[PDB]
C-alpha cells in the first residue's frame, strides 16, 4: 500500500529531536532576517527582504511584516505561503474572541494558539510542520509591550529584543551588547537598522530591501497606534541614522 | 527475493503466491491435531487438546456453533473465536428470518467469503487456524475442511494439524468400513480415536487430553469432555 | 533501482503492471476450465482435481450461476471467483431491479471488466487471481466472455484457460474450422468433456472429475442448467472412448 | 480502494529545502518563455504559442486566461496543471467573493487565493505541488493596474516587469534596460514583442504569439446596454490581425 | 533515489516518470488511428486486428459510442479503454440532464483531460495508459476532432493519427494539407471522405487492407455511427478502381 | 414566580433572590440560594425553568473558572456578561432552548466601579442601573424610578432593597419565602445574613 | 518497514511476539489457587528508595469477586482493568447476578488482538498490543476457585498455580514442584512468599512485595504491610527449622 | 393515519406453588370484533424451565418471546452453557422492554 | 485519516519511541520536588543560552491546575501546554459533577492516562515530557508528590528530580533527605530545594525558580530576591566547615 512512501514526520529521533522540526528550523537559518525591539513607549519591527530585483514593486508589496489585530502585528521569517496560512486563522481567533469577550484579545492567548496549531503537526495528522517562525508585537491592558516569538515545534517565549531568520546568533549578540532597559523607540529604532546592518549578506543595506514598523502609543492620542512604514519614510530613517 | 513480497497480503509473488496467506497455513501445522469424519447418519469431530503445564488446563478445540452444527480448530484460537461467533450469526439469522436450518454447504460458503476479503485487503491480515466443520441438514450428514486461503472441501473424512498426515492416510484406507457405520454413534467415535493415535508421537491420549463431539439424526451438536471420554481409550 | 513489481497500480518503464502479470501466473497454475459457444446456446466444464479419495464426489462445485441465465467458471484462486461472482450476482440483481429485464451477457461482461480493472488501479488492492469464463442467452442470441485478470475480456467462439489451456485452444480452433456454420447444444456438451480428458494431460498424475453445465434456447430454456446423470454418462463415455 | 496518502508528500530536507517545490521550479523552468509588463494605463501578458503538432489547431489552446472582466493570467511550465488552476481560480472568486460582495475581487486578494490553493498542494496528504509559476494582471477601482507572480510555493511577488520560464533570465535583463514609469500601454505592448522575439527561434506572427492586455473598460464587449456603472471588461485578447499590426511596425 | 518513479511525484529533473510509462502503454496493442474531418463530417479509421481465430471478431473494438453525436477511439490496452468510455458515457448523460443541450466534443474532452491530470497530481491514483481521441461534428464549431492524453493535455486538430506508426500518418496529412491549403476534406458526402482516410491509411502505412482489417467510424449532423465490414467492404471496392 | 432584583449603587451592586422553590401545589424548600459565585468579584442570579436554571449557572461557572486558571486573571464584568449572553444567543435557535433569565452584578476592579447587567433568555443584554426578571419588575421598576440616587451607599441601597421586599410581600399573589441579599464589592462577595428579620 | 499485523515464516505474529519479550522484563507475579482461596503475589521493585511503595499498584480489584495481578508495561492495564470493571458490573445489571471468571477473562482477552491499521470485520483502533499480562483470580459458584493468565495474544489458560515477569521460568519450575491439590490458604501464601524471594533481586520485606487473597466469604482483599510482615517472619522460622 | 398498535384480546394467568409454577392462556386472538384464530398458542417454553407469555399485542408479543428465545440461546454461547436463573431471566427481560421505553411492546409480560 | 502505527513493539520488546520521548525529557531544563511535614516545594532551572527575555511573560515553569494542585515538567515545552490544558478541563469537569475538587492522585492518574493512550493510538507520536504533579487533597493537610512519565506509569514520590543531570540531583535528594524527619518548616524545605539544583545549574541568581504550595490552596511563586537569599547563605555553610 501507502506505507512505503511515508516520510513519518512526526516520530522522535534516537536523540529525541523532532526531526521534520528541526529541518524546517534549519530552512528558516536561510530566510530574511527579521528583529523585533520593545522599548518603554513601543515596539519596533524591522525585516530585510531577499536579494530583491529591479523591477520589484516596493509600493503595494508587504511581504515579511503583516496586521494581525488592531494592536498586534507580526514579522515573519520562512515560507511566506506557510505563513499566510497562520496569520488568517490568527485573524480569525483575535474576531471570535472580540465577538465573545466584547474585548480585544491579550497578545499571549493569541499567541499560545497558533503555537497550539502548531504543536499539532509536530504531533498528529502526518503532515508537514509550517517553515515559520514569527515575532509578535502587541499592546494591551495588562501586560502593556509585548514581544514574543515562536517557532515550527509550537515553542513560545517572551523578549526584550529578539531576532528571527538569518545570522540570528550574531544579531542576538549585537543586541545583548546595546540594548537597555529604559530605551526610548527611536533609540530602537536606530538599533534594529544599526543590527541588519552589521549581519547583511548583501553590499548595502539600501530601502528597497527593508520593512519597517511600529507600535507606539500616540504622542497626543492616548490610544494604541500601528504603522507600517512607507517606502519613502524608510528612506528618511536610513539618513537619519547615518547610513544614506 | 522472497523477503519481498512477504510484506503484505496485498502482493503478489513472481510465481503468483500470496506468502502472507502461506505462512498463516503454517500456524495450522503448528497447531494440535484434529480429525473429523462422517457415516450417513452421524459426523464425528476428534481432537487432541495441548497444555502449556502439567499445572495448566487443556485448551478447548471444539466450538459449539448451533444445535445442529459445529466445528473444531487448529492454530490460532482467537481466530476461531472470531470465525465460530460469525458462523453462530449466520446460524441465527438463518432461523430468525426464514426459520430454517443453515445448510452446512453455504455454512463453508460463508466462511470462504469471509476469509477471501482479508486475502485481497490492505491493512488486514489472514486469518490463522484451520477449521473442521461437521453438520447435519436436510440432506444429511456433512463434513467441511477450511483453509485461510478461503478454499473449503466437502469430505467423508480429514485431519489437520501437527503430523495430521498419519491419520488422513488411515482414513485414506479405511474409507469403506467407516462410511457404513449407519445407526451406531459408538462405532464412529471409534474409528475417530483410532484415526487421531496414528498422529501422536510424544503423549498418550487421556482423561482431560481427549475431546470428542458428534451430530446426526436424533442428536445434537453436544461436546463430550473430561471422564466423558474415558470409555473410547 | 527498480522494484517496480512490488506494488500494484504502478507502471513499468516499459508500461507493464507487474502485478497482474503475476496474478495471471496464479491463473496458469490453476486447473483448467473451458467455453463452446454453440448454434442457440453455450456450454461450459471443468476440470475438478481428486486429491485423495476422502473428497465426495459431485459436491465441491465449481461452476456458478449468476441470476438464472448465466453461468461463470474460472481458474485460478478459487475464492476470488466466488468474491467476483457474488459481485456478479449483486450487479445483475440491481440490473433487474431498475430494468425489469434480465441482465444482457454484454452487460453483465462490463460490470465484472470495470470491477476487476478497478483492482489495478489501486496499491490499497491486490489484482484477481483468476481468469473468468462465463456467458449465457439474452434477448438477441448467445455469449460466451472470457475475463483476465487485467479486466480485459472479448466475445469467444471458444474459451480456455487454467493448465491445460494450449491443448483446450487447438482442440477448439479444429471445432471452428471443422463446423462453419455451428455446432449443436448436443453436441457441445458431448465435446467438452473431450476437450477436458484431452487437456488433463498436465495433471495425468491424479485423478480428476468431470462437472458440466449448459444454457441452450431450445435445450434449457434460455437458463443455466448443471448436466446430471444420463447426459453427462453419456459425455463421459464419449471422451473414454476417443481417447486410443 | 480508498486513499491511504493521508501524510505529507514534500517535507522538510536536512537541509532545509522542500524538495517537492524545488523540483517544480526545475519544471517551470523547462516551460516557454512567458511575460508582463505594467504601464501607466494598463498591462500587458504575453506568450509563446509552442505547438506540439502543426496538425494542431492552437487557436483551441488558450495560454492565457480570463478569470474575471478585470483580471488575467498567463503561465510558463505544466499546462495541464494550469487548466485546472483557472477553473478553480474562476470559481473562487465568485463563491469567496461575488456571492458575499457582489463585485468581483480586486487583483491582490484573488492572487491570495490561488496562492492558498497552490500552498495546500504543499501541505495536504497524498499530492505533489502544481507545476506551473502565473503571472496574473489585473485592476480594481481602488488599486489601479496591478502585476503578480505565483510559484509552487504558493508564495507571491508585485512586478513593475518580469518573465518567466526558459529565457528568463536573458528577458528580464532585457527588460530592465527598458522599463520606466511614464511608459504608455501601446509602448509596453512594443516591448512585450521585442522581449519576445529573442525567445523564439520560430515563425513569430499573430499565430504563434498569444498575448492580452489589462487596459481601458470596453463596452463594445459588454454584451449588452443598459446600467450606466457598467462599461465593459478590462481583459482584452489580442486578435492575430491586431499583433500583425504592431509586427509590420517593430 | 528511487521511488520519484513509482508514483506521481517530481524527480529532481522535474519530471513525472509514472506519467511518461503510462505514454508507453498506450502502444501495448501495436494498433493505428487516424482522423479527418470533411465539408460536414468526421471520420476515425483504426486498425482491426485479431489474431486468436477463436475470438469474436465483432467483439473486438476500440471506437465507442459516447452519446447520440459523440465517437470515441482509444489507443491503448482495452481495461483502461472500457473505464474511459464508461466515465465518458456518464459524464456525457449527466451534461445533458444538469444543463439541458448536448456536451459538445471539446468540452468532454476539457473534462476528461481534467480527470486525467488529477491521477498526474494524486497519489493514490494511477494515470491511465490510454489516448482518447473524440469525435463529433458540433452544432457551434462544424467537426471537430480533440485529443487527450495520460498527461492531461488536450487540444483541437486539423487532422491527426495515434500509434506506434503515428509519425508516418502524421508528415503523410501535413504534406497534402501543404498541398490543398485549406485545413480539411473538401468532400460534400462522407462516404468519399472514408475512402480518403483509408487511402491516406494505406500510403503512409505502406500495406492494403481487406473488410476485416479496419474499423470505421463516422460522425455527421446529430449522428454518429459505425460502419460494418460490409459498409467498409463497399468502401475498399470504390478504391481500387480509381487507383 | 421566581423573585430576582439587582441594584447598583455607588461602590457595590446588591442582589436579592426569593427562597422558595414550589413545585405544583407544595413549597419544596424556604431556603434556596440562587446564585452562583463566577469569579472572586463577579456573582450570578438567576430563574427560569425547573431544571435548566441551575444546569446553565453552574455551565457558566465552570467557563469563568477554568478562565481564570488558564490566564490567571479574573475577566471583568463586561466580558463575563458578553460571554453568557453569546451562550444564551446560541441557545435560542438550538433543539432545546437554555430557558434562564440571570443578572451579573460585578465590580470591575480596573475601572472601580460596580456594575450590573440584566440578559433575559433570549440574549438580550442591557446594563442597568436597577434590574429584575419576570413579573417583579412590574412593581419594582416603578418604585426604584422614585426612590433610586446614583450616589446611595451600599446602606442606602438595602433600605431600598426592603421596600421593594415589602411592596413585593404585599401586593403579589405567591409566598416566595424572603430573599438572600448579596453584596458585590472591592472586597468581594458577602452574604447578609439579618435581612429577613431586620 | 513491516505491517503491524504480518505473520512470521514460522507462522507467528511479529507484534505479538515481541510484547512477549516486554512482558518478560517486568516484575514477577505469582498466582496459587487452593480450594480455601487463590492468592496473588507481586514485587513492588522501586526503581529509587524515594519512591513512596505504597503507591505501586499491581494488585487491583475488578469486582468483588474477582482480582488481578499484572506483569509489564503497567500503564498498559488500566484500560484492560477499566474494561473489565465495566463488564463486571454490566452483567450485574443485566443479569441480577456475578460474572463468572471464564466470562470475565474472555472479555479482556476479546480485546487483545484488536490492533493493527485495518483488519477486516470490525473496525478496532488500537496501534499495537498490550505490554502486559494478567493473572486474573476469582470465585463463582459454577467452578469455584480459578486462577487464569491472560496474554496479549489473545488466548487464556487456566492454572492451579502460575508466574508471570523477569523470574517466570525459575519460579515455574519451582510451583511445579511444590503445589498440590490439598493445599491450604496459608500454606499457599508462605509459598509465594518464598518463591519471590528466591527470584528477587533485594531481599524481601513487606514494603517491596505485596500480597492479595480472594475468598468466598470475604471476597477479594490487598492485605496490609503488618499482614504481610507477620508472614514473611514467619516463615523465616520455618525454613531455618528445617 | 397509521397507527402501529393493534389488540388482539387474550387473557394469561401465572401461580406458583412451592415446588411448582403455572402458566396458563385462552388460545382465542381476536382483531375487533372478528376471530383471527381459536387456537393461537401464546405461552411458550424458552429452556432452563422457564415458560413465557406476553399478551396483548401479539405482533410485539411474538416480536419479545423470539427476542428472549434468542437471548438464552447466546447466554449459554457467552457463559459456558450456564442456566439462566429464573431472575436473571426477568432482568434481562427489563432491558429488552425499557430498550423501547420510547416506542413500547404494548404486552403485558409474565414468566 | 492518518492511523499509521508509529509506537510498536521492537524484536527485543521496546517500544523505541516512548524510549526516544524519554531522551527528549533528558534534555529538558531540570525539575525537581520535595514534600515536607506541611508543605510541597517545586524547584526549577532557567536555561542561559539565550538570556535577553522578558521574565514576566514568559511562560513559567509551574503551572496550576487547580487552586490546590501545581504541575511542573521536563521536555518539550510545546507538548507540556496540551497536558496542561487538558488538565485543567478535567479538573473543573471533575468539580463540576462530583461537587468536589480533585485528589492530586486523581489529577495525576488522568494525565498519565492521557499520556498513556498516545503510546498505542494510531497516527501520534508519544508526549516528550515527563511532569511532577504536587498539592493537597480537599480539606487534607497531608503533602502529596507525584511523576508521570510518556510511558503514562505515575507513582508517588518523597522527593524527586525530573530532566537534564536528574542522576546528580537524585543522588544528592538520597542521602540528604530523611523519610523518619522530612522537612519540617517551609524554610527548611524550601532550602533543600535550592540546595539541590546548585549542583547542577551552577550560580543560578535568577536561573533558578522556586513555588511553594501549602494546605488549603494557598500557593505562592517565590522572587528573585527572596530566593537569592537562600543561594546567599548555602554557599557560606561549605566555607564554615
Amino acid at each position: 500500500g501507502s506505507r512505503r512512501y511515508d516520510s513519518r514526520t512526526t516520530i522522535f529521533s534516537p536523540e529525541g529531536r523532532l526531526y521534520q522540526v528541526e529541518y524546517a528550523l534549519e530552512s528558516i537559518s536561510h530566510a530574511g532576517t527579521a528583529i523585533g525591539i520593545m522599548a518603554s513607549d513601543g515596539i519596533v519591527l524591522a525585516a530585510e527582504r531577499k536579494v530583491t530585483s529591479t523591477l520589484l514593486e516596493q509600493d503595494t508589496s508587504t511581504e515579511k511584516l503583516y496586521k494581525l489585530n488592531d494592536k498586534i502585528a507580526v514579522a515573519v521569517a520562512g515560507l511566506t505561503a506557510d505563513a499566510e496560512i497562520l496569520i488568517n486563522t490568527a485573524r480569525i481567533h483575535a474576531q471570535n474572541y472580540l465577538k465573545t469577550y466584547n474585548e480585544d484579545i491579550p497578545v499571549e492567548i493569541l499567541v499560545r494558539r497558533l503555537s497550539d496549531i502548531k504543536q499539532g503537526y509536530t504531533q498528529h495528522g502526518g503532515l508537514r510542520p509550517f517553515g515559520v517562525s514569527f515575532i509578535y508585537a502587541g499592546y494591551d491592558d495588562r501586560y502593556g509591550y509585548q514581544l514574543y516569538t515562536s517557532n515550527p515545534s509550537g515553542n513560545y517565549t517572551g523578549w526584550k529584543a529578539i531576532s528571527v531568520g538569518a545570522n540570528t546568533s550574531a544579531a542576538q549578540t549585537l543586541l545583548q551588547m546595546d540594548y537597555k532597559d529604559d530605551m526610548k523607540v527611536d533609540d530602537a529604532i536606530e538599533l534594529a537598522l544599526k543590527t541588519l546592518s552589521k549581519t547583511t549578506d548583501s553590499s548595502a543595506l539600501t530601502y528597497d530591501r527593508l520593512e519597517f514598523a511600529t507600535i507606539r502609543k500616540g504622542a497626543n492620542d492616548g490610544e494604541v497606534y500601528q504603522k507600517i512604514f512607507k517606502p519613502q519614510e524608510i528612506k528618511d530613517i536610513l539618513v537619519k541614522t547615518g547610513i544614506t | 527475493f522472497r523477503n519481498n513480497y512477504d510484506g503484505d497480503t496485498v502482493t503478489f509473488s513472481p510465481t503468483g503466491r500470496l506468502f502472507q496467506v502461506e505462512y498463516a497455513l503454517e500456524a495450522i501445522k503448528q497447531g494440535s491435531v484434529t480429525v473429523g469424519l462422517r457415516s450417513n447418519t452421524h459426523a464425528v469431530l476428534v481432537a487432541l487438546k495441548r497444555n502449556a503445564d502439567e499445572l495448566s488446563s487443556y485448551q478447548k478445540k471444539i466450538i459449539k456453533c448451533d444445535e445442529h452444527m459445529g466445528l473444531s480448530l487448529a492454530g490460532l484460537a482467537p481466530d476461531a473465536r472470531v470465525l465460530s461467533n460469525y458462523l453462530r450469526q449466520q446460524c441465527n439469522y438463518s432461523s430468525l428470518v426464514f426459520n430454517r436450518k443453515l445448510a452446512v454447504e453455504r455454512a463453508g460458503h460463508l466462511l470462504c467469503d469471509k476469509a477471501q476479503k482479508n486475502t485481497q485487503s490492505y491493512g488486514g491480515r489472514p486469518y490463522g487456524v484451520g477449521l473442521l466443520i461437521i453438520g447435519y441438514d436436510k440432506s444429511g450428514a456433512h463434513l467441511l475442511e477450511f483453509q485461510p486461503s478461503g478454499n473449503v472441501t466437502e469430505l467423508y473424512g480429514t485431519a489437520i494439524g501437527a503430523r495430521s498426515q498419519g491419520a488422513k492416510t488411515y482414513l485414506e484406507r479405511t474409507l469403506d468400513t467407516f462410511i457404513k457405520i449407519d445407526g451406531n454413534p459408538d462405532e464412529l467415535i471409534k474409528a475417530g480415536v483410532e484415526a487421531i493415535s496414528q498422529s501422536l508421537r510424544d503423549e498418550s491420549l487421556t482423561v482431560d487430553n481427549l475431546s470428542i463431539a458428534i451430530v446426526g439424526k436424533d442428536t445434537p451438536f453436544t461436546i463430550y469432555d473430561g471422564e466423558a471420554v474415558a470409555k473410547y481409550i | 533501482g527498480t522494484g517496480y513489481d512490488l506494488s500494484n497500480s504502478v507502471f513499468s518503464p516499459d508500461g507493464r503492471n507487474f502485478q497482474v502479470e503475476y496474478a495471471v501466473k496464479a491463473v496458469e497454475n490453476g486447473t483448467t476450465s473451458i467455453g463452446i459457444k454453440c448454434n442457440d446456446g453455450v456450454v461450459f466444464a471443468v476440470e475438478k482435481l481428486i486429491t485423495s479419495k476422502l473428497l465426495v464426489p459431485q459436491k465441491n462445485v465449481k461452476i456458478q450461476v449468476v441470476d438464472r441465465h448465466i453461468g461463470c467458471v474460472y481458474s485460478g484462486l478459487i475464492p476470488d471467483g466466488r468474491h467476483l461472482v457474488n459481485r456478479g450476482r449483486e450487479e445483475a440483481a440491481s440490473f433487474k431491479k431498475l430494468y425489469k429485464t434480465p441482465i444482457p451477457i454484454p452487460a453483465f461482461a462490463d460490470r465484472l471488466g470495470q470491477y476487476v480493472q478497478a483492482h489495478t488501479l489501486y496499491n490499497s488492492v491486490r489484482p484477481f487471481g483468476v481468469s473468468t469464463i462465463f456467458g449465457g442467452v439474452d434477448k438477441n442470441g448467445a455469449h460466451l466472455y472470457m475475463l483476465e485478470p487485467s479486466g480485459s475480456y472479448w466475445g469467444y467462439k471458444g474459451a480456455a484457460t487454467g493448465k491445460g489451456r494450449q491443448s483446450a485452444k487447438a482442440e477448439l480452433e479444429k471445432l471452428v474450422d471443422h463446423h462453419p456454420e455451428g455446432l449443436s447444444a448436443r453436441e457441445a456438451v458431448k465435446q467438452a468433456a473431450k476437450i477436458i480428458y484431452l487437456a488433463h494431460e498436465d495433471n495425468k498424475e491424479k485423478d480428476f472429475e468431470l462437472e458440466i453445465s449448459w444454457c441452450s434456447l431450445s435445450e434449457t430454456n434460455g437458463l443455466h442448467k448443471f448436466v446430471k446423470g444420463d447426459l453427462l454418462q453419456e459425455a463421459i463415455d464419449f471422451a473414454q472412448k476417443e481417447i486410443n | 480502494m480508498t486513499d491511504r496518502y493521508s501524510f505529507s508528500l514534500t517535507t522538510f530536507s536536512p537541509s532545509g529545502k522542500l524538495g517537492q517545490i524545488d523540483y517544480a521550479l526545475t519544471a517551470v523552468k523547462q516551460g516557454v518563455t512567458s511575460l508582463g509588463i505594467k504601464a501607466t494605463n494598463g498591462v500587458v501578458i504575453a506568450t509563446e504559442k509552442k505547438s506540439s503538432s502543426p496538425l494542431a489547431m492552437s487557436e483551441t489552446l488558450s495560454k492565457v486566461s480570463l478569470l474575471t472582466p478585470d483580471i488575467g493570467a498567463v503561465y510558463s511550465g505544466m499546462g495541464p496543471d494550469y487548466r485546472v488552476l483557472v477553473d478553480k481560480s474562476r470559481k473562487v472568486a465568485h463563491t469567496s467573493y461575488k456571492r458575499i460582495y457582489g463585485e468581483y475581487p480586486p487583483t491582490k486578494l484573488l492572487v491570495s487565493e490561488v496562492a492558498k490553493i497552490m500552498q495546500e498542494a504543499t501541505q495536504s496528504g497524498g499530492v505533489r505541488p502544481f507545476g506551473v509559476s502565473l503571472l496574473i494582471a489585473g485592476h480594481d477601482e481602488f488599486n489601479g493596474f496591478s502585476l503578480y507572480q505565483v510559484d509552487p510555493s504558493g508564495s507571491y511577488f508585485p512586478w513593475k516587469a518580469t518573465a518567466i520560464g526558459k529565457g528568463s533570465v536573458a528577458a528580464k535583463t532585457f527588460l530592465e534596460k527598458r522599463w520606466n514609469d511614464e511608459l504608455e500601454l501601446e509602448d509596453a505592448i512594443h516591448i512585450a514583442l521585442l522581449t519576445l522575439k529573442e525567445s523564439v527561434e520560430g515563425e513569430f506572427n499573430g499565430d504563434t504569439i498569444e498575448l492580452a492586455i489589462i487596459g481601458d473598460e470596453n463596452p463594445d464587449l459588454l454584451g449588452y446596454t443598459g446600467i450606466p456603472t457598467d462599461k465593459g471588461p478590462r481583459f482584452r485578447k489580442l486578435t492575430s490581425q491586431e499583433i500583425n499590426d504592431r509586427l509590420e511596425a517593430l | 533515489a528511487g521511488y520519484d518513479r513509482h508514483i506521481t511525484i517530481f524527480s529532481p529533473e522535474g519530471r513525472l516518470y509514472q506519467v511518461e510509462y503510462a505514454f508507453k502503454a498506450t502502444n501495448q496493442t501495436n494498433i493505428n488511428s487516424l482522423a479527418v474531418r470533411g465539408k460536414d463530417c468526421t471520420v476515425v479509421i483504426s486498425q482491426k486486428k485479431v489474431p486468436d481465430k477463436l475470438l469474436d471478431p465483432t467483439t473486438v473494438s476500440y471506437i465507442f459510442c459516447i452519446s447520440r453525436t459523440i465517437g470515441m477511439v482509444v489507443n491503448g490496452p482495452i481495461p483502461d479503454a472500457r473505464n474511459a468510455a464508461l466515465r465518458a458515457k456518464a459524464e456525457a448523460a449527466e451534461f445533458r440532464y444538469k444543463y439541458g443541450y448536448d456536451m459538445p466534443c471539446d468540452v468532454l474532452a476539457k473534462r476528461m483531460a481534467n480527470l486525467s491530470q488529477i491521477y498526474t497530481q494524486r497519489a493514490y491514483m494511477r494515470p491511465l495508459g490510454v489516448i482518447l481521441t473524440f469525435v463529433s461534428v458540433d452544432e457551434e464549431l462544424g467537426p471537430s476532432i480533440y485529443k487527450t492524453d495520460p498527461a492531461g493535455y488536450y487540444v483541437g486538430y486539423k487532422a491527426t493519427a495515434t500509434g506506434p506508426k503515428q509519425q508516418e500518418i502524421t508528415t503523410n496529412l501535413e504534406n497534402h494539407f501543404k498541398k490543398s491549403k485549406i485545413d480539411h476534406i473538401n468532400e460534400e458526402s462522407w462516404e468519399k471522405v472514408v475512402e480518403f482516410a483509408i487511402t491516406h491509411m494505406i500510403d503512409a502505412l505502406g500495406t492494403e487492407f481487406s473488410k476485416n482489417d479496419l474499423e470505421v467510424g463516422v460522425a455527421t449532423k446529430d449522428k454518429f455511427f459505425t460502419l460494418s465490414a460490409e459498409n467498409i467492404e463497399e468502401r475498399l471496392v470504390a478504391i481500387a478502381e480509381q487507383d | 414566580m421566581d423573585i430576582i432584583l439587582g441594584i447598583r449603587v455607588q461602590d457595590s451592586v446588591i442582589l436579592a433572590s426569593s427562597k422558595a422553590v414550589t413545585r405544583g401545589i407544595s413549597v419544596l424548600k424556604d431556603s434556596d440560594d440562587k446564585t452562583r459565585q463566577l469569579s472572586p468579584h463577579t456573582l450570578m442570579s438567576f430563574a427560569g425553568e425547573a431544571g435548566d436554571t441551575v444546569q446553565f449557572a453552574e455551565y457558566i461557572q465552570a467557563n469563568i473558572q477554568l478562565y481564570s486558571i488558564r490566564e490567571d486573571y479574573e475577566l471583568s464584568p463586561q466580558a463575563v456578561s458578553s460571554f453568557v449572553r453569546q451562550e444564551l444567543a446560541k441557545s435560542i435557535r438550538s433543539r432545546r432552548p437554555y430557558q434562564v433569565n440571570v443578572l451579573i452584578g460585578g465590580y470591575d476592579k480596573k475601572k472601580n466601579k460596580p456594575e450590573l447587567y440584566q440578559i433575559d433568555y433570549l440574549g438580550t443584554k442591557v446594563e442597568l442601573p436597577y434590574g429584575a426578571h419576570g413579573y417583579s419588575g412590574f412593581y419594582t421598576f416603578s418604585l426604584l424610578d422614585h426612590h433610586y440616587r446614583p450616589d446611595m451607599t451600599t446602606e442606602e441601597g438595602l433600605d431600598l432593597l426592603k421596600l421593594c421586599v415589602q411592596e413585593l410581600e404585599k401586593r403579589m399573589p405567591m409566598d416566595f419565602k424572603g430573599v438572600i441579599v448579596k453584596i458585590v464589592d472591592k472586597d468581594g462577595i458577602r452574604q447578609v445574613d439579618d435581612f429577613q428579620a431586620q | 518497514d513491516r505491517g503491524v499485523s504480518t505473520f512470521s515464516p514460522e507462522g507467528r505474529l511479529f507484534q505479538v511476539e515481541y510484547s512477549l519479550e516486554a512482558i518478560k522484563l517486568g516484575s514477577t507475579a505469582i498466582g496459587i489457587a487452593t480450594k480455601e482461596g487463590v492468592v496473588l503475589g507481586v514485587e513492588k521493585r522501586a526503581t529509587s528508595p524515594l519512591l513512596e511503595s505504597d503507591s505501586i499498584e499491581k494488585i487491583v480489584e475488578i469486582d468483588r469477586h474477582i482480582g488481578c495481578a499484572m506483569s509489564g508495561l503497567t500503564a498498559d492495564a488500566r484500560s484492560m482493568i477499566e474494561h473489565a470493571r465495566t463488564a463486571a458490573v454490566t452483567h450485574n445489571l443485566y443479569y441480577d447476578e456475578d460474572i463468572n471468571v471464564e466470562s470475565l477473562t474472555q472479555s479482556v482477552c476479546d480485546l487483545a488482538l484488536r490492533f493493527g491499521e485495518g483488519a477486516s470485520g470490525e473496525e478496532r483502533l488500537m496501534s499495537r498490543p498490550f505490554g502486559v499480562a494478567l493473572l486474573i483470580a476469582g470465585h463463582d459458584a459454577d467452578d469455584g476457585y480459578q486462577l487464569f493468565h491472560a496474554e496479549p495474544s489473545g488466548t487464556f489458560y487456566r492454572y492451579n498455580a502460575k508466574a508471570i515477569g523477569s523470574g517466570s521460568e525459575g519460579a515455574q519450575a519451582e510451583l511445579l514442584n511444590e503445589w498440590h491439590s490439598s493445599l491450604t490458604l496459608k500454606e499457599a501464601e508462605l509459598l509465594v512468599l518464598k518463591i519471590l524471594k528466591q527470584v528477587m533481586e533485594e531481599k524481601l520485606d513487606e514494603n517491596n512485595a505485596q500480597l492479595s487473597c480472594i475468598t468466598k466469604q470475604d471476597g477479594f482483599k490487598i492485605y496490609d504491610n503488618e499482614k504481610t510482615a507477620e508472614l514473611i517472619k514467619e516463615l523465616k522460622e520455618k525454613e531455618a527449622a528445617e | 393515519q397509521f397507527n402501529p398498535y393493534g389488540d388482539n384480546g387474550g387473557t394469561i394467568l401465572g401461580i406458583a406453588g412451592e415446588d411448582f409454577a403455572v402458566l396458563a392462556g385462552d388460545t382465542r386472538n381476536i382483531t375487533d370484533y372478528s376471530i383471527n384464530s381459536r387456537y393461537e398458542p401464546k405461552v411458550f417454553d424458552c429452556g432452563d424451565n422457564i415458560v413465557m407469555s406476553a399478551n396483548g399485542f401479539a405482533a410485539d408479543g411474538d416480536a419479545l418471546v423470539k427476542r428472549f428465545k434468542n437471548s438464552v440461546k447466546w447466554y449459554h454461547f457467552d457463559h459456558n452453557d450456564k442456566k439462566l436463573s429464573i431472575n436473571s431471566a426477568a432482568r434481562n427481560i427489563q432491558h429488552l422492554l425499557y430498550g423501547k421505553r420510547f416506542f413500547p411492546y404494548y404486552v403485558h409480560t409474565i414468566i | 485519516g492518518y492511523d499509521r502505527a508509529l509506537s510498536i513493539f521492537s524484536p527485543d520488546g521496546h517500544i523505541f519511541q516512548v524510549e526516544y520521548a524519554l531522551e527528549a525529557v533528558k534534555r529538558g531544563t531540570c525539575a525537581v520536588g520535595v514534600k515536607g511535614k506541611n508543605c510541597v516545594v517545586l524547584g526549577c532551572e532557567r536555561r542561559s543560552t539565550l538570556k535577553l527575555q522578558d521574565t514576566r511573560i514568559t511562560p513559567s515553569k509551574v503551572s496550576k491546575i487547580d487552586s490546590h494542585v501545581v504541575l511542573s515538567f521536563s521536555g518539550l515545552n510545546a507538548d507540556s501546554r496540551i497536558l496542561i490544558e487538558k488538565a485543567r478541563v478535567e479538573a473543573q469537569s471533575h468539580r463540576l459533577t462530583l461537587e468536589d475538587p480533585v485528589t492530586v492522585e486523581y489529577l495525576t492518574r488522568y494525565v498519565a492516562g492521557v499520556q498513556q493512550r498516545y503510546t498505542q493510538s494510531g497516527g501520534v507520536r508519544p508526549f516528550g515530557v515527563s511532569t511532577l504533579i504536587a498539592g493537597f487533597d480537599p480539606r487534607d493537610d497531608e503533602p502529596k508528590l507525584y511523576q508521570t512519565e510518556p510511558s503514562g506509569i505515575y507513582s508517588s514520590w518523597s522527593a524527586q528530580t525530573i530532566g537534564r543531570n536528574s542522576k546528580t540531583v537524585r543522588e544528592f535528594l538520597e542521602k540528604n533527605y530523611d523519610r523518619k524527619e522530612p522537612p519540617a518548616t517551609v524554610e527548611e524545605c524550601v532550602k533543600l530545594t535550592v540546595r539541590s539544583l546548585l549542583e547542577v545549574v551552577q550560580t543560578g541568581a535568577k536561573n533558578i525558580e522556586i513555588t511553594v504550595v501549602k494546605p488549603d490552596s494557598d500557593i505562592v511563586a517565590l522572587s528573585s530576591e527572596e530566593i537569592n537569599q537562600y543561594v546567599t547563605q548555602i554557599e557560606q555553610e561549605k566555607q564554615e566547615q
